[PDB]
């Protein structure tokens, strides 16, 4: 199916993407304070399906490493996710075989969704408090059906974001990592064979985010 | 349905897809980026991305609102009735205050009780009119947000270049091979910018950032260099230095197109900080001391081969030889290593096969000598030979959308539309007002402003087509020469309302009560005004500052009239980029509720005062009466289509001009077609070439691309840019005398069998037959520019007044042609900047739940050095106070603020974001221009908001 390249070694943290994932779903603000940090929300939730993680790294000299971390869903190939939910309920977590989309439906209300989420190695799954439906990225799997990129890689104006099938974007990961690699002498992928979201990071993955990588 | 638009926001100017119910007629279902658009290519930045929730926002006025004087509340009006009540409020007041003589007895024709304010947010259509509709009121305080991030500055690019604007556009950066960023954070304030400026950095640009801060722009660039506030003259006379020294110049480039050569006359000197010819009484100086030698003809004398101790050049040399890295490196704070580095990387780029560009937009220019600042950037330029080239310039970054159309159409008090200057009490008629322009006896001079008879001659056929100009030119107001030009300015129209001298201001598209400098006196001064109009799209801290903090309504008498104007997205127009580029846009929903385009509300408010005269009579009604409005109205409405075709300009009469026929009412080609003799009108001379016979060049939604056009992206047929679709600025400076480029792998303009293909030519004529800035009287680059209040070469004079006693370049600590108290209760250096989700006030973005959601409340950035100090944690809450005032913030504990070293002591910054208002959201916190000073810039009458005192203390 599809795949996210996300080369994080060329995001300005503009928070084009967290925006755009609302505006494309309309989905309602959180109630947010600054706690001393530009990071808002401080997590995804059940209406926060993408936000831009901030973390300060010191350096000796001016300046610091500042990594920005847009996270979503990974869209694993053989998501554990589905595996706890089918238990309960088949139809609550459902693939996509076109995409390669893992899919929440109405139906995720009628699951365990704390052990959904706990069986995520990524710790992605969110609950409403309201109905016990769960929610999370659904890679915009419907435009991408009608042939369009997902809302936060057709925003994103750095090239951070690049979106298309699987051999592509492997293609693509592999190719720039070794271009990045000279500048980012630690840049990794992230667990590029078992997901669809591959992050280039810059450094330790676990820098960017405790659950960055599985 | 489907339409394309242009985002609303910063003068990028990327291109929105709007989709909207009900087969266009309903309300819009989706905004998103157009990815047909050579700029962004589809992407957006988060401000573009929550369009939608601007536009399909239940926080939106509805109609008009009238508060009484001393009520508390709000009464909902209608159109006819708010627009009736303001046309005699108008009335009332210029009737009242009307001057046709001035105390000398010199025509002015003026009401000086009436200020206008706004705004870079309207259409160019929109822009242009209100200003001919302000000053047939009688209006010379017109003024908006360009007189306070680009004013400055601007006088710098005319007096290097000829012209004032953004020499090169967006999609040129992506050619650059080094690329400085100084004076701007363009990865928040420009995101769209960083696309083309990290596929600089693929094909092997160095993206370098000098700033106070570390920021999201430092996080992507290959080089982050800090510089102390106040120091980037010292910063680039080093570098100018440091490029002479190694004989990085570029030879042939500095001998033919730069003043290098010309010889400076015998009376031009400079010693201990002060050039000849200064003034000490009066703080100014005799600039004709700084004269060149002038020939038999009146033609600056030079030597080409650069030998002659007063040529341009060997006079640069001595001026900046004190400018040695360890002096620079101990001013600036920046490390004499990451000094070497950064001058090693840029000055690589006087390469003829390299070009380098520098980015600016405001950062701290604001003061008396930011355009020196300015200057010096245009001279290293110069210097490198990276005017006129692809991926060069000096990129000046534009704030709003459309503040480049703004100034263009003369919402500033110092011009009319296209730059012409608004008359003074002693041009008494139309011949005076034309003997002005300086001409040149230099063949090879081309010396473009000689045409401006024609351009004022035309604009007064477009007002007053009926009308012979000698007679129209008596319609128009004119200041008092007698007077300092500032006092028409920004920050003196507020010190005027605070002495009670306004009846009336229009609050057009801004937000004074958060964007003024020392909001508490300001806000105070809104209630000795008589009468407010606030054109808006929500009640503000302006439309409401009777009901503000600390505000008694009972005790406020101002009449306020709010009028909620209809967002970006439900009108059509153009709006100017950065770039020049003029760029057509569609009404995508209806207007939500009763909400206008701000073109129906000033053309009603116009013609309801229009009836009052001619039902009553009244002061001098000849300009009101005789305006030609019917030119700008179709469907009993404001008519963006025919307001651009006036501006372009048509034919009156049937004309030869330029060797060619035209027919009475055939749209002007080009501003080489305007004539002085009333053939012609032209709503303004730059747009003359944007909508002609061939139809609207702005809405071009075309990318044809030649090769040599596709290689460096000038995109020549999409929209259109002035002047006459010179999308690079100088480029005749890009190529050799025999019309060869430089870099021909990056070539702007060549010479090909008899033509010059790419880019259209900035100045007809073969190779080699022309000098390549044609709006410079004399032809030059000006390394050396004696137009200049300070002088004709950048000198270091400290910018910072609190924690700066010595000035290591001279005895002049200060500039010797420009009162803070510095009181040590307020020890740390205050400064404010924006963040990439909000915008200028933020009384657009804080009624945006998503960019609240991400950016919700007022902080203060510190270092962990002034966190130690004070006691302060990351997330305490914290009292920022000044001597104007003080509010409560968030702390933000942050490496990405160090403390400088200024003269052996630990100087502390304290950062805010101005974005935030008490009106919303609740909790967001007040504006940071309650802590900031109004004292103002005696040179640039310009406001001071990046280095002012305050003190931060533990709540
Ligand atoms: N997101 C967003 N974008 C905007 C706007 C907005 O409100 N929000 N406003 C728009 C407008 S109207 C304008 S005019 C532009 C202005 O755009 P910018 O000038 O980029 O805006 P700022 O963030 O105010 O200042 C730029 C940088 O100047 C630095 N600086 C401060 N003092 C100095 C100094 O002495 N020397 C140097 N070299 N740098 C210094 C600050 O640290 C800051 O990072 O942005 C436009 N774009
Ligand atoms: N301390 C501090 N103060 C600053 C600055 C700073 O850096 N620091 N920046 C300065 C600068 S560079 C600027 S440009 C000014 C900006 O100052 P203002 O222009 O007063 O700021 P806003 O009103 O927030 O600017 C956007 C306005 O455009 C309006 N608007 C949008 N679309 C339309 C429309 O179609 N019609 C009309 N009529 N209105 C419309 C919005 O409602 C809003 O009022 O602030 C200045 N003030
Ligand atoms: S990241 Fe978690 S929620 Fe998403 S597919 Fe994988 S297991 Fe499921
Ligand atoms: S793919 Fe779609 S749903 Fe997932 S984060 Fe991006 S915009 Fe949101
Ligand atoms: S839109 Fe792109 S550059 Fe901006 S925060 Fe998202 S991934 Fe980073
Ligand atoms: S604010 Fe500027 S960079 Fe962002 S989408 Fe609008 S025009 Fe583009
Ligand atoms: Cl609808
Ligand atoms: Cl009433
Ligand atoms: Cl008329
Ligand atoms: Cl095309
Ligand atoms: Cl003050
Ligand atoms: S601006
Ligand atoms: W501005």
């Amino acid at each position: 199916g599809k795949m996210f390249f996300v080369d994080l070694s060329r995001c300005t943290a503009c928070r084009g993407c967290q925006i755009a994932c609302k505006q494309w779903k309309n989905l309602p603000a959180e109630e947010t304070r600054n706690t001393g940090s530009h990071q808002n929300p401080p997590d995804l939730s059940y209406v926060t399906l993408k936000t831009v993680r901030f973390t300060e790294k010191s350096r000796k000299g001016p300046g610091i490493d500042w990594l920005f971390f847009p996270e979503q869903c990974r869209h694993c190939v053989e998501p554990p996710c589905k595996g706890q939910a089918d238990v309960d309920l088949e139809g609550a977590v459902v693939k996509d075989e076109t995409t390669g989309a893992v899919l929440f439906t109405e139906l995720t209300a009628k699951v365990d969704g704390e052990s959904v989420r706990s069986a995520c190695p990524y710790d992605i799954p969110r609950i409403d408090p309201v109905t016990k439906r769960l929610s999370k990225c659904d890679m915009c799997n419907d435009r991408v059906q009608n042939g369009l990129l997902p809302a936060c890689v057709k925003t994103c104006p750095t090239g951070t974001m690049n979106f298309g099938d699987e051999q592509e974007m492997l293609a693509l990961a592999e190719k720039r990592l070794a271009e990045v690699k000279k500048t980012y002498p630690g840049a990794v992928l992230g667990d590029p064979n078992d997901v669809r979201v591959v992050y280039l990071f810059t450094r330790d993955p676990k820098d960017f985010y405790e659950h960055a990588v599985a | 349905k489907q339409t394309t638009s242009i985002c609303c926001y910063c003068a990028v100017g990327c291109g929105l897809i709007v989709h909207t119910a009900k087969d266009g007629q309903g309300r819009a279902v989706n905004v998103e980026g157009d990815p047909d658009h050579p700029i962004n290519e589809g992407s957006l930045c988060p401000k573009g991305a929550s369009i939608f929730q601007l536009g399909e926002n239940d926080q939106r006025g509805t109609q008009p609102l009238y508060r009484a004087p001393f009520s508390d509340t709000w009464k909902p009006v209608t159109w006819d009735f708010a627009l009736t009540e303001i046309a005699k409020r108008i009335k009332k007041t210029r009737d009242a205050s009307f001057t046709e003589k001035n105390a000398a007895g010199d025509l002015v024709n003026r009401t000086e009780a009436i200020a206008s304010f706004g705004s870079a947010a309207m259409d160019n259509e929109e822009c242009w009119a209100y200003g001919n509709i302000l000053r047939s009121l009688g209006l010379v305080y017109i003024e908006h947000q360009a007189r306070i991030x680009h004013s400055p500055t601007v006088p710098a690019l005319a007096e290097s270049f000829g012209r004032g604007a953004m020499t090169n556009h967006w999609n040129d950066l992506a050619n650059s091979d080094c690329i400085l960023i100084m004076g701007s954070n363009a990865a928040e304030n420009h995101p769209i910018a960083f696309k083309w400026v990290l596929r600089a950095k693929d094909k092997g640009a160095t993206l370098i950032h000098v700033d106070p801060r570390f920021t999201r722009t430092s996080a992507r660039c290959d080089v982050y260099a800090p510089i102390r506030s106040g120091a980037d003259i010292p910063f680039l006379g080093g570098l100018i230095k440091y490029i002479l020294d190694n004989k990085l110049y570029f030879t042939d480039y500095v001998r033919e197109y730069t003043n290098a050569s010309l010889i400076v006359g015998e009376k031009f000197s400079f010693k201990d900080g002060l050039f000849s010819g200064y003034d000490a009484a009066n703080k100014k100086y005799d600039k004709s001391m700084w004269a060149f030698e002038l020939d038999a003809n009146g033609v600056p004398k030079r030597d080409p081969a650069l030998k002659h101790p007063r040529c341009v050049i060997n006079l640069l040399k001595k001026h900046y030889e004190r400018y040695n890295l360890d002096k620079v490196a101990a001013i600036t704070g920046t490390s004499k290593e990451q000094l070497q580095q950064v001058y090693k990387a840029y000055a690589a780029t006087g390469k003829p096969d390299k070009a380098g560009t520098i980015m600016y937009a405001m950062g701290w220019t604001q003061h008396s000598v930011g355009v020196q600042n300015i200057r010096a950037m245009a001279m290293i330029q110069l210097l490198l030979g990276n005017i006129g080239v692809a991926g060069g310039g000096v990129n000046a970054l534009r704030g709003e959308s459309n503040v480049q159309g703004s100034t263009d159409q003369g919402l500033l008090a110092h011009i009319w539309p296209g730059y012409n200057p608004v008359p003074n009490s002693k041009a008494a008629t139309l011949e005076l007002y034309n003997a002005a322009t300086p001409q040149s006896k230099d063949p090879m001079s081309v010396n473009w402003w000689q045409n401006r008879p024609k351009y004022v001659a035309s604009y007064l056929k477009a007002l007053y087509p009926d009308e012979e100009p000698a007679a129209a030119y008596d319609y128009l107001p004119r200041i008092d020469a007698g007077r300092k030009l500032t006092d028409y300015f920004w920050l003196n129209i507020f010190e005027k309302m605070d002495k009670g001298e306004f009846k009336g201001l229009f609050a057009w598209g801004m937000n004074p009560a958060c964007g003024g400098a020392n909001a508490n006196k300001n806000r105070k001064a809104m209630g000795k005004l008589e009468w407010l109009v606030n054109v808006n799209l929500f009640e503000n801290e302006t439309s409401s500052f009777w009901k503000g903090p600390g505000m008694n309504p009972a005790e406020i008498g101002t009449e306020v009239f709010f009028l909620p104007c209809c967002v970006s997205i439900e009108k059509e127009g153009s709006v100017a980029n950065s770039g020049r580029w003029m760029q057509w846009r569609y009404r995508g929903p209806k207007p939500y509720a009763e909400t206008k385009p701000d073109g129906d509300i000033m053309l009603d408010m116009f013609k309801k005062v229009r009836e009052l005269y001619a039902k009553e009579g009244g002061a001098y009604p000849a300009p009101i009466a005789k305006l030609n409005i019917a030119d700008w109205e179709e469907h009993n409405e404001f008519s963006p289509t025919k307001v651009a075709k006036l501006m372009n300009g048509y034919f009156l009469k049937d004309t030869e001009v330029g060797g060619k026929q035209f027919k009475k009412g055939q749209q002007v080609p080009s501003f080489a077609f305007l004539t002085a003799d009333g053939s012609t009108c032209s709503g303004n001379w730059l747009h003359a070439g944007s909508f002609t016979d061939a139809g609207n060049l702005m809405a071009r939604r075309d990318k044809t691309q030649t090769p040599e056009q596709a290689r460096i992206g000038l995109f020549p047929n999409w929209s259109f840019c002035w002047p006459v679709n010179r999308r690079i600025l100088y480029n005749r400076a890009s190529v050799d005398k025999t019309g060869k480029p430089w870099n021909p792998a990056k070539a702007v303009i060549e010479w090909k069998d008899g033509k010059w293909v790419g880019d259209v030519v900035d100045g007809g004529g073969d190779p080699g037959t022309k000098h390549p800035f044609i709006m410079q009287t004399h032809g030059f680059g000006a390394l050396y520019g004696p137009g200049r209040e300070e002088g004709p070469f950048p000198e270091h004079y400290e910018p910072l007044e609190c924690p700066v006693s010595k000035n290591p370049f001279s005895k002049q600590l200060h500039n010797p042609v420009a009162k803070a108290v510095c009181d040590p209760r307020y020890p740390f250096i205050g400064t404010t900047y924006r963040v990439t989700e909000h915008w200028q006030t933020g009384l657009m973005t804080r009624r945006c739940a998503w960019l609240v959601e991400a950016e919700p409340q007022i902080f203060c950035e510190i270092s962990k050095e002034l966190a130690k100090l004070r006691g302060i944690g990351n997330g305490d809450t914290v009292k920022v106070s000044s001597l104007r005032g003080a509010l409560e913030a968030v702390a933000i504990v942050t490496e990405r603020i160090r403390p400088f070293k200024i003269e052996g002591v630990d100087v502390h910054m304290v950062g805010l974001p101005w974005h935030y208002g008490w009106m919303v959201p609740k909790n967001g916190g007040d504006t940071a221009n309650l802590l900031t000073p109004s004292a103002g810039d005696p040179n640039t009458g310009i406001p001071e908001t990046k280095a002012f005192m305050v003190d931060v203390r533990k709540v």
